[PDB]
Protein backbone atom coordinates (compact mmCIF):
# COMPACT_ATOMS: atom_id res chain seq x y z
CA UNK A 1 0.00 0.00 0.00
CA UNK A 2 2.87 2.50 0.68
CA UNK A 3 5.75 -0.27 -0.07
CA UNK A 4 9.39 0.66 0.31
CA UNK A 5 12.24 -0.49 -2.32
CA UNK A 6 15.19 -0.34 -0.40
CA UNK A 7 18.51 -0.26 -1.93
CA UNK A 8 21.99 -0.49 -0.95
CA UNK A 9 25.39 -0.28 -2.26
CA UNK A 10 28.93 -0.94 -1.17
CA UNK A 11 30.91 -2.37 1.83
CA UNK A 12 29.03 0.48 3.93
CA UNK A 13 25.53 -0.36 2.12
CA UNK A 14 25.97 -4.10 2.79
CA UNK A 15 27.11 -4.05 6.81
CA UNK A 16 24.87 -1.14 7.32
CA UNK A 17 21.73 -2.60 5.21
CA UNK A 18 22.80 -6.07 7.10
CA UNK A 19 21.92 -4.60 10.33
CA UNK A 20 18.92 -2.48 9.92
CA UNK A 21 17.05 -5.37 8.54
CA UNK A 22 17.88 -6.76 11.98
CA UNK A 23 16.09 -4.26 13.40
CA UNK A 24 13.21 -4.82 11.51
CA UNK A 25 12.71 -8.46 11.70
CA UNK A 26 12.54 -8.23 15.60
CA UNK A 27 10.63 -5.18 15.87
CA UNK A 28 7.86 -6.91 13.48
CA UNK A 29 8.72 -10.34 14.88
CA UNK A 30 10.59 -12.38 12.12
CA UNK A 31 12.94 -15.03 13.14
CA UNK A 32 16.12 -16.04 11.27
CA UNK A 33 14.59 -18.16 8.82
CA UNK A 34 11.90 -16.08 7.62
CA UNK A 35 8.73 -16.87 9.10
CA UNK A 36 6.75 -14.86 12.06
CA UNK A 37 6.20 -15.85 15.70
CA UNK A 38 5.37 -12.12 16.79
CA UNK A 39 2.91 -11.85 19.99
CA UNK A 40 0.47 -9.33 18.94
CA UNK A 41 -1.55 -8.37 15.51
CA UNK A 42 -0.27 -5.12 15.00
CA UNK A 43 2.97 -6.83 13.76
CA UNK A 44 1.45 -8.43 11.29
CA UNK A 45 -1.25 -5.61 9.78
CA UNK A 46 1.07 -3.36 7.58
CA UNK A 47 4.28 -5.50 7.61
CA UNK A 48 3.91 -5.08 3.28
CA UNK A 49 5.68 -1.66 3.62
CA UNK A 50 9.46 -3.93 3.67
CA UNK A 51 8.25 -7.68 3.11
CA UNK A 52 6.70 -9.91 0.43
CA UNK A 53 5.00 -12.93 0.53
CA UNK A 54 6.23 -16.63 0.22
CA UNK A 55 4.84 -20.46 0.46
CA UNK A 56 4.47 -21.02 4.44
CA UNK A 57 4.37 -17.45 6.31
CA UNK A 58 7.71 -16.44 5.16
CA UNK A 59 8.17 -12.75 4.37
CA UNK A 60 11.20 -11.67 2.60
CA UNK A 61 12.71 -8.02 2.00
CA UNK A 62 12.36 -5.78 -0.57
CA UNK A 63 16.18 -5.02 -0.47
CA UNK A 64 18.61 -5.17 -3.44
CA UNK A 65 22.36 -5.15 -1.80
CA UNK A 66 24.85 -3.56 -4.30
CA UNK A 67 28.50 -3.97 -4.59
CA UNK A 68 31.47 -4.37 -6.98
CA UNK A 69 33.63 -7.25 -5.57
CA UNK A 70 31.84 -10.44 -4.59
CA UNK A 71 33.97 -10.69 -1.07
CA UNK A 72 31.99 -8.21 0.77
CA UNK A 73 28.42 -10.45 0.55
CA UNK A 74 30.47 -13.71 2.07
CA UNK A 75 30.18 -11.85 5.30
CA UNK A 76 26.21 -10.45 4.24
CA UNK A 77 25.20 -14.10 4.12
CA UNK A 78 26.82 -15.49 6.94
CA UNK A 79 25.72 -13.63 9.32
CA UNK A 80 22.48 -14.32 12.22
CA UNK A 81 20.08 -12.85 9.84
CA UNK A 82 21.73 -13.90 6.31
CA UNK A 83 19.26 -16.80 5.13
CA UNK A 84 16.43 -14.26 5.26
CA UNK A 85 17.53 -12.80 2.03
CA UNK A 86 16.46 -13.83 -1.76
CA UNK A 87 19.39 -15.29 -3.73
CA UNK A 88 19.05 -13.26 -6.34
CA UNK A 89 18.70 -9.36 -4.90
CA UNK A 90 22.71 -9.66 -4.46
CA UNK A 91 24.54 -7.92 -7.27
CA UNK A 92 28.32 -8.14 -7.71
CA UNK A 93 31.19 -7.98 -9.81
CA UNK A 94 34.85 -9.30 -9.62
CA UNK A 95 37.01 -6.43 -10.24
CA UNK A 96 37.26 -3.68 -7.76
CA UNK A 97 36.37 -0.58 -7.66
CA UNK A 98 39.89 0.74 -6.32
CA UNK A 99 38.57 3.84 -4.16
CA UNK A 100 38.42 6.03 -7.37
CA UNK A 101 34.58 7.23 -7.99
CA UNK A 102 34.66 7.30 -12.15
CA UNK A 103 36.37 3.56 -12.39
CA UNK A 104 32.51 2.83 -10.80
CA UNK A 105 31.10 5.71 -12.63
CA UNK A 106 31.87 5.36 -16.67
CA UNK A 107 33.80 1.88 -17.08
CA UNK A 108 33.06 -0.90 -14.25
CA UNK A 109 29.93 0.80 -12.70
CA UNK A 110 28.02 1.42 -15.91
CA UNK A 111 27.77 -1.84 -16.77
CA UNK A 112 26.75 -3.31 -13.51
CA UNK A 113 23.88 -0.82 -13.49
CA UNK A 114 22.21 -2.47 -16.26
CA UNK A 115 21.44 -5.76 -14.89
CA UNK A 116 20.39 -3.61 -11.51
CA UNK A 117 17.85 -1.83 -13.09
CA UNK A 118 16.27 -4.63 -14.40
CA UNK A 119 16.39 -6.03 -11.34
CA UNK A 120 14.63 -2.98 -9.48
CA UNK A 121 11.87 -2.81 -12.04
CA UNK A 122 11.20 -5.89 -11.21
CA UNK A 123 10.34 -5.13 -7.03
CA UNK A 124 8.86 -2.01 -8.03
CA UNK A 125 5.97 -2.94 -10.14
CA UNK A 126 5.29 -5.65 -7.49
CA UNK A 127 4.46 -2.61 -5.33
CA UNK A 128 0.61 -2.06 -5.03
CA UNK A 129 1.30 1.83 -4.55
CA UNK A 130 4.95 2.43 -4.13
CA UNK A 131 5.96 5.49 -2.10
CA UNK A 132 9.37 5.55 -3.16
CA UNK A 133 13.03 4.44 -2.66
CA UNK A 134 15.86 4.54 -0.15
CA UNK A 135 19.36 4.62 -0.47
CA UNK A 136 22.10 3.99 2.02
CA UNK A 137 26.06 4.21 0.57
CA UNK A 138 29.28 5.87 1.26
CA UNK A 139 30.62 9.42 -0.68
CA UNK A 140 33.99 7.79 0.26
CA UNK A 141 33.93 4.37 -1.50
CA UNK A 142 33.97 3.44 -5.20
CA UNK A 143 31.01 1.23 -5.32
CA UNK A 144 28.53 3.41 -3.28
CA UNK A 145 29.69 6.37 -4.88
CA UNK A 146 30.79 6.12 -8.52
CA UNK A 147 27.68 3.79 -8.96
CA UNK A 148 25.70 4.22 -6.46
CA UNK A 149 24.93 7.88 -8.41
CA UNK A 150 24.86 6.17 -11.36
CA UNK A 151 22.32 4.15 -9.89
CA UNK A 152 20.12 7.29 -8.65
CA UNK A 153 20.17 8.89 -11.83
CA UNK A 154 18.29 5.95 -13.64
CA UNK A 155 15.81 5.83 -11.48
CA UNK A 156 14.99 9.66 -11.02
CA UNK A 157 14.87 10.41 -14.99
CA UNK A 158 12.12 7.22 -14.91
CA UNK A 159 10.47 7.30 -11.68
CA UNK A 160 10.17 11.43 -11.20
CA UNK A 161 7.70 11.24 -8.69
CA UNK A 162 8.04 8.57 -6.56
CA UNK A 163 10.43 9.35 -3.26
CA UNK A 164 14.08 9.05 -3.48
CA UNK A 165 16.15 9.01 -0.06
CA UNK A 166 19.61 8.87 0.86
CA UNK A 167 21.09 7.91 4.34
CA UNK A 168 24.39 9.07 2.84
CA UNK A 169 27.89 8.24 5.08
CA UNK A 170 29.66 11.20 3.98
CA UNK A 171 33.37 11.47 4.93
CA UNK A 172 34.65 12.31 8.49
CA UNK A 173 36.71 15.45 7.90
CA UNK A 174 39.17 14.82 11.10
CA UNK A 175 39.89 11.39 11.15
CA UNK A 176 39.09 9.23 8.07
CA UNK A 177 40.17 6.08 6.08
CA UNK A 178 41.67 7.06 2.50
CA UNK A 179 43.88 9.72 1.30
CA UNK A 180 42.00 10.04 -2.53
CA UNK A 181 38.47 10.26 -0.63
CA UNK A 182 38.19 13.92 -1.74
CA UNK A 183 37.91 13.11 -5.20
CA UNK A 184 34.49 10.45 -5.08
CA UNK A 185 33.12 12.23 -2.55
CA UNK A 186 32.75 15.90 -4.11
CA UNK A 187 32.15 14.90 -7.17
CA UNK A 188 29.44 13.23 -6.45
CA UNK A 189 27.62 15.76 -4.42
CA UNK A 190 26.84 17.69 -7.23
CA UNK A 191 25.22 14.76 -9.22
CA UNK A 192 23.51 14.15 -5.70
CA UNK A 193 21.43 16.79 -6.03
CA UNK A 194 19.42 16.89 -8.15
CA UNK A 195 17.87 13.55 -8.37
CA UNK A 196 17.22 13.10 -4.72
CA UNK A 197 15.92 15.68 -2.81
CA UNK A 198 15.99 14.25 0.63
CA UNK A 199 19.33 13.80 1.95
CA UNK A 200 20.97 13.13 5.15
CA UNK A 201 24.65 13.17 6.40
CA UNK A 202 25.87 10.33 8.46
CA UNK A 203 29.65 11.06 9.67
CA UNK A 204 31.50 8.23 11.45
CA UNK A 205 33.42 9.88 13.89
CA UNK A 206 29.98 11.36 14.92
CA UNK A 207 28.97 7.68 15.63
CA UNK A 208 32.14 7.42 17.75
CA UNK A 209 31.76 10.05 20.19
CA UNK A 210 28.27 8.63 20.94
CA UNK A 211 29.06 4.93 21.73
CA UNK A 212 32.29 5.75 23.32
CA UNK A 213 31.25 9.16 25.47
CA UNK A 214 27.51 8.93 25.48
CA UNK A 215 27.27 4.56 25.71
CA UNK A 216 29.94 4.22 27.62
CA UNK A 217 31.31 1.20 25.99
CA UNK A 218 34.32 -0.09 26.51
CA UNK A 219 35.54 -1.41 22.70
CA UNK A 220 33.06 0.14 20.22
CA UNK A 221 32.54 -1.90 16.93
CA UNK A 222 30.93 -1.08 13.36
CA UNK A 223 28.34 -3.46 14.54
CA UNK A 224 27.70 -0.60 17.19
CA UNK A 225 27.41 1.89 14.88
CA UNK A 226 24.95 0.68 12.57
CA UNK A 227 22.65 0.35 15.34
CA UNK A 228 22.78 4.20 15.27
CA UNK A 229 22.28 4.05 11.36
CA UNK A 230 19.51 1.92 11.94
CA UNK A 231 17.60 3.47 14.87
CA UNK A 232 17.48 6.53 13.19
CA UNK A 233 16.37 5.11 10.24
CA UNK A 234 12.83 2.58 11.54
CA UNK A 235 12.36 6.15 13.61
CA UNK A 236 11.41 7.65 10.17
CA UNK A 237 9.21 5.18 8.64
CA UNK A 238 7.52 4.35 11.78
CA UNK A 239 4.17 5.75 11.65
CA UNK A 240 4.16 3.88 7.85
CA UNK A 241 3.79 0.29 9.96
CA UNK A 242 2.11 1.19 13.64
CA UNK A 243 -1.16 2.85 13.77
CA UNK A 244 -0.83 6.12 16.21
CA UNK A 245 -2.90 9.60 17.13
CA UNK A 246 -0.75 12.12 14.34
CA UNK A 247 0.92 9.88 11.68
CA UNK A 248 3.51 11.20 9.27
CA UNK A 249 4.80 9.12 5.80
CA UNK A 250 7.60 9.80 4.73
CA UNK A 251 6.68 12.39 1.85
CA UNK A 252 5.28 14.82 4.74
CA UNK A 253 8.40 14.49 6.34
CA UNK A 254 9.75 16.79 3.34
CA UNK A 255 7.13 18.96 3.21
CA UNK A 256 7.90 21.16 6.34
CA UNK A 257 11.53 20.96 5.66
CA UNK A 258 12.72 21.43 2.36
CA UNK A 259 10.95 24.85 0.90
CA UNK A 260 13.18 25.24 -2.06
CA UNK A 261 14.49 21.78 -3.90
CA UNK A 262 18.27 22.64 -3.04
CA UNK A 263 18.04 22.89 0.80
CA UNK A 264 18.03 18.65 1.17
CA UNK A 265 20.97 18.44 3.35
CA UNK A 266 19.84 17.48 7.29
CA UNK A 267 21.75 16.35 10.67
CA UNK A 268 19.71 13.32 12.44
CA UNK A 269 19.88 12.30 16.45
CA UNK A 270 18.44 9.61 18.22
CA UNK A 271 17.25 10.69 22.13
CA UNK A 272 17.20 7.34 24.61
CA UNK A 273 20.96 6.79 24.86
CA UNK A 274 21.93 5.83 28.09
CA UNK A 275 24.96 3.65 29.92
CA UNK A 276 23.52 0.88 31.64
CA UNK A 277 25.48 1.54 34.47
CA UNK A 278 24.01 4.89 34.54
CA UNK A 279 20.46 3.71 33.48
CA UNK A 280 19.77 3.35 37.36
CA UNK A 281 20.18 6.98 37.99
CA UNK A 282 18.71 8.47 35.08
CA UNK A 283 15.36 10.69 35.35
CA UNK A 284 12.77 8.97 32.50
CA UNK A 285 10.17 11.09 31.34
CA UNK A 286 8.84 13.13 28.53
CA UNK A 287 11.45 16.34 28.89
CA UNK A 288 14.25 14.04 28.91
CA UNK A 289 13.57 12.62 25.58
CA UNK A 290 13.23 16.07 23.83
CA UNK A 291 16.37 17.09 26.57
CA UNK A 292 18.93 15.12 25.08
CA UNK A 293 17.71 14.93 21.39
CA UNK A 294 18.46 18.73 20.67
CA UNK A 295 22.27 18.37 22.32
CA UNK A 296 24.73 19.30 19.79
CA UNK A 297 27.14 16.60 21.00
CA UNK A 298 23.96 13.83 20.32
CA UNK A 299 24.03 14.58 16.29
CA UNK A 300 25.04 12.38 13.74
CA UNK A 301 26.94 15.04 11.90
CA UNK A 302 30.55 16.14 12.49
CA UNK A 303 29.07 19.89 12.49
CA UNK A 304 27.38 21.99 14.99
CA UNK A 305 24.05 24.45 14.24
CA UNK A 306 26.00 27.09 17.18
CA UNK A 307 27.64 28.06 14.12
CA UNK A 308 24.73 27.84 12.10
CA UNK A 309 20.65 28.13 12.20
CA UNK A 310 17.89 25.87 12.38
CA UNK A 311 16.37 26.42 8.77
CA UNK A 312 13.44 24.20 10.08
CA UNK A 313 12.88 20.81 11.94
CA UNK A 314 11.58 17.58 12.20
CA UNK A 315 10.78 15.28 14.57
CA UNK A 316 9.31 11.83 15.24
CA UNK A 317 7.63 10.15 18.80
CA UNK A 318 7.29 6.45 19.80
CA UNK A 319 5.22 5.36 22.25
CA UNK A 320 2.00 5.88 24.26
CA UNK A 321 2.40 9.58 25.96
CA UNK A 322 0.26 12.85 26.69
CA UNK A 323 0.32 15.83 24.03
CA UNK A 324 0.33 18.11 26.44
CA UNK A 325 4.24 17.43 27.35
CA UNK A 326 4.90 16.97 23.59
CA UNK A 327 3.66 20.23 22.38
CA UNK A 328 4.60 21.87 25.03
CA UNK A 329 8.24 20.97 25.36
CA UNK A 330 8.62 21.34 21.21
CA UNK A 331 7.38 24.74 22.26
CA UNK A 332 9.47 25.44 24.80
CA UNK A 333 12.77 25.07 23.02
CA UNK A 334 11.95 26.96 19.92
CA UNK A 335 10.88 30.57 22.43
CA UNK A 336 14.00 30.77 24.19
CA UNK A 337 16.52 30.29 21.40
CA UNK A 338 15.90 33.59 19.05
CA UNK A 339 19.16 33.39 17.06
CA UNK A 340 19.27 29.73 16.65
CA UNK A 341 16.25 29.76 14.42
CA UNK A 342 15.11 31.47 11.06
CA UNK A 343 13.22 34.42 10.79
CA UNK A 344 10.42 33.96 7.68
CA UNK A 345 8.95 30.98 9.13
CA UNK A 346 7.28 31.32 11.98
CA UNK A 347 6.95 27.62 13.66
CA UNK A 348 9.71 25.64 12.75
CA UNK A 349 8.91 22.21 14.02
CA UNK A 350 6.82 19.35 12.46
CA UNK A 351 5.65 16.63 15.35
CA UNK A 352 4.51 12.85 14.31
CA UNK A 353 3.51 10.40 17.12
CA UNK A 354 3.65 6.56 16.88
CA UNK A 355 1.96 3.88 19.18
CA UNK A 356 4.82 0.71 19.50
CA UNK A 357 7.89 2.03 21.26
CA UNK A 358 11.38 0.52 19.93
CA UNK A 359 12.36 -2.79 20.75
CA UNK A 360 13.28 -2.99 24.73
CA UNK A 361 11.97 0.06 25.37
CA UNK A 362 8.70 2.39 26.72
CA UNK A 363 9.28 5.72 24.75
CA UNK A 364 11.76 7.12 21.88
CA UNK A 365 12.56 9.87 19.67
CA UNK A 366 13.74 10.99 16.51
CA UNK A 367 15.43 14.08 15.03
CA UNK A 368 15.52 15.44 11.60
CA UNK A 369 16.92 18.91 11.33
CA UNK A 370 17.89 21.40 8.34
CA UNK A 371 20.42 23.60 8.87
CA UNK A 372 22.90 26.03 7.08
CA UNK A 373 25.28 24.35 9.20
CA UNK A 374 25.72 21.73 6.98
CA UNK A 375 27.65 23.87 4.23
CA UNK A 376 30.40 24.09 7.03
CA UNK A 377 30.71 20.48 6.30
CA UNK A 378 30.71 21.65 2.30
CA UNK A 379 33.84 23.98 2.34
CA UNK A 380 36.07 21.45 4.26
CA UNK A 381 35.80 19.03 1.60
CA UNK A 382 35.99 21.68 -0.83
CA UNK A 383 39.00 22.92 0.82
CA UNK A 384 40.92 19.93 0.28
CA UNK A 385 39.86 19.02 -2.97
CA UNK A 386 40.61 22.36 -4.37
CA UNK A 387 44.26 22.16 -2.38
CA UNK A 388 45.04 18.81 -3.75
CA UNK A 389 43.79 19.37 -7.51
CA UNK A 390 45.49 22.37 -8.10
CA UNK A 391 49.05 20.78 -7.90
CA UNK A 392 47.87 18.17 -9.94
CA UNK A 393 48.06 15.10 -7.63
CA UNK A 394 46.08 11.89 -8.40
CA UNK A 395 44.81 13.15 -11.06
CA UNK A 396 46.16 10.10 -13.77
CA UNK A 397 43.67 7.41 -12.11
CA UNK A 398 40.89 10.09 -12.98
CA UNK A 399 41.61 11.93 -16.02
CA UNK A 400 43.11 8.64 -17.57
CA UNK A 401 40.09 6.95 -17.68
CA UNK A 402 38.18 9.13 -19.80
CA UNK A 403 37.25 12.23 -17.89
CA UNK A 404 37.86 15.25 -18.63
CA UNK A 405 39.34 18.33 -16.83
CA UNK A 406 36.55 20.73 -17.31
CA UNK A 407 34.56 18.09 -15.66
CA UNK A 408 36.55 18.61 -12.76
CA UNK A 409 35.78 22.90 -12.64
CA UNK A 410 32.03 22.87 -13.02
CA UNK A 411 31.88 20.59 -9.62
CA UNK A 412 34.66 22.44 -8.55
CA UNK A 413 32.74 25.71 -8.65
CA UNK A 414 29.33 25.44 -9.33
CA UNK A 415 28.72 23.06 -6.50
CA UNK A 416 29.92 25.81 -4.50
CA UNK A 417 27.06 27.83 -5.05
CA UNK A 418 25.16 25.57 -3.33
CA UNK A 419 27.43 26.55 -0.53
CA UNK A 420 26.41 30.63 -1.36
CA UNK A 421 23.47 29.28 -1.61
CA UNK A 422 22.98 28.61 2.22
CA UNK A 423 24.59 31.71 3.47
CA UNK A 424 21.71 34.20 1.94
CA UNK A 425 20.06 32.47 3.96
CA UNK A 426 21.61 34.34 6.83
CA UNK A 427 20.00 37.05 5.46
CA UNK A 428 16.50 38.66 5.22
CA UNK B 1 -42.51 20.13 52.14
CA UNK B 2 -43.25 16.92 50.79
CA UNK B 3 -41.49 17.76 47.46
CA UNK B 4 -38.71 19.68 48.99
CA UNK B 5 -37.31 16.63 51.20
CA UNK B 6 -37.54 14.41 47.62
CA UNK B 7 -34.99 17.30 46.31
CA UNK B 8 -33.14 17.38 48.90
CA UNK B 9 -32.99 13.44 48.53
CA UNK B 10 -31.90 13.78 44.71
CA UNK B 11 -29.32 15.87 45.36
CA UNK B 12 -27.39 13.74 48.14
CA UNK B 13 -27.73 10.63 45.59
CA UNK B 14 -26.11 12.89 42.86
CA UNK B 15 -23.17 13.38 45.55
CA UNK B 16 -22.48 10.05 46.49
CA UNK B 17 -22.17 9.24 42.66
CA UNK B 18 -20.14 11.50 42.68
CA UNK B 19 -18.04 10.47 45.13
CA UNK B 20 -17.78 6.79 43.68
CA UNK B 21 -16.70 8.08 40.32
CA UNK B 22 -14.01 9.97 42.15
CA UNK B 23 -12.31 7.05 43.08
CA UNK B 24 -12.17 5.46 40.01
CA UNK B 25 -10.38 8.37 38.76
CA UNK B 26 -8.39 8.97 40.75
CA UNK B 27 -7.22 5.09 40.22
CA UNK B 28 -7.50 6.52 36.34
CA UNK B 29 -5.08 8.83 37.00
CA UNK B 30 -2.83 6.87 38.99
CA UNK B 31 -2.55 4.59 36.00
CA UNK B 32 -2.00 7.09 33.59
CA UNK B 33 1.16 8.20 35.51
CA UNK B 34 2.88 4.75 34.53
CA UNK B 35 2.12 5.04 30.37
CA UNK B 36 4.91 8.41 30.50
CA UNK B 37 7.10 6.78 32.14
CA UNK B 38 10.20 5.46 30.21
CA UNK B 39 12.30 2.35 31.49
CA UNK B 40 14.82 0.08 28.93
CA UNK B 41 14.94 -3.75 29.87
CA UNK B 42 18.07 -5.72 29.12
CA UNK B 43 17.02 -6.72 25.91
CA UNK B 44 17.83 -3.33 24.45
CA UNK B 45 21.33 -3.48 26.28
CA UNK B 46 21.86 -7.01 24.89
CA UNK B 47 21.62 -5.39 21.63
CA UNK B 48 25.18 -3.78 21.62
CA UNK B 49 28.49 -6.12 21.44
CA UNK B 50 26.96 -8.71 19.05
CA UNK B 51 29.14 -8.31 16.09
CA UNK B 52 33.52 -8.38 16.46
CA UNK B 53 34.24 -6.84 12.76
N1 LIG C 1 29.84 4.59 9.53
C1 LIG C 1 30.14 3.40 8.96
N2 LIG C 1 31.17 3.39 8.12
C2 LIG C 1 31.56 2.27 7.50
C3 LIG C 1 30.85 1.03 7.74
N3 LIG C 1 31.48 0.11 6.98
C4 LIG C 1 32.50 0.74 6.33
N4 LIG C 1 32.54 2.04 6.67
C5 LIG C 1 33.41 3.15 6.22
O1 LIG C 1 33.31 3.24 4.82
C6 LIG C 1 34.59 3.34 4.24
C7 LIG C 1 34.79 2.07 3.44
O2 LIG C 1 33.70 1.97 2.55
P1 LIG C 1 34.03 1.47 1.08
O3 LIG C 1 34.35 0.01 1.08
O4 LIG C 1 35.21 2.23 0.56
O5 LIG C 1 32.69 1.77 0.27
P2 LIG C 1 32.52 1.14 -1.19
O6 LIG C 1 33.75 1.37 -2.02
O7 LIG C 1 31.33 1.77 -1.87
O8 LIG C 1 32.33 -0.35 -1.07
C8 LIG C 1 35.59 3.46 5.35
O9 LIG C 1 35.91 4.84 5.51
C9 LIG C 1 34.87 2.99 6.59
O10 LIG C 1 35.23 3.85 7.68
C10 LIG C 1 29.73 1.11 8.68
O11 LIG C 1 29.05 0.10 8.96
N5 LIG C 1 29.44 2.29 9.23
Amino acid sequence: MREIVHLQAGQCGNQIGAKFWEVISDEHGIDPTGTYHGDSDLQLERINVYYNEATGGKYVPRAVLVDLEPGTMDSVRSGPFGQIFRPDNFVFGQSGAGNNWAKGHYTEGAELVDSVLDVVRKEAESCDCLQGFQLTHSLGGGTGSGMGTLLISKIREEYPDRIMNTFSVVPSPKVSDTVVEPYNATLSVHQLVENTDETYCIDNEALYDICFRTLKLTTPTYGDLNHLVSATMSGVTTCLRFPGQLNADLRKLAVNMVPFPRLHFFMPGFAPLTSRGSQQYRALTVPELTQQMFDAKNMMAACDPRHGRYLTVAAVFRGRMSMKEVDEQMLNVQNKNSSYFVEWIPNNVKTAVCDIPPRGLKMSATFIGNSTAIQELFKRISEQFTAMFRRKAFLHWYTGEGMDEMEFTEAESNMNDLVSEYQQYQDA
Amino acid sequence: QQQQRLQRGLRRALDCSNLSLAREQLLQKKHMKELCTNHATEDYFTQFNTGSR
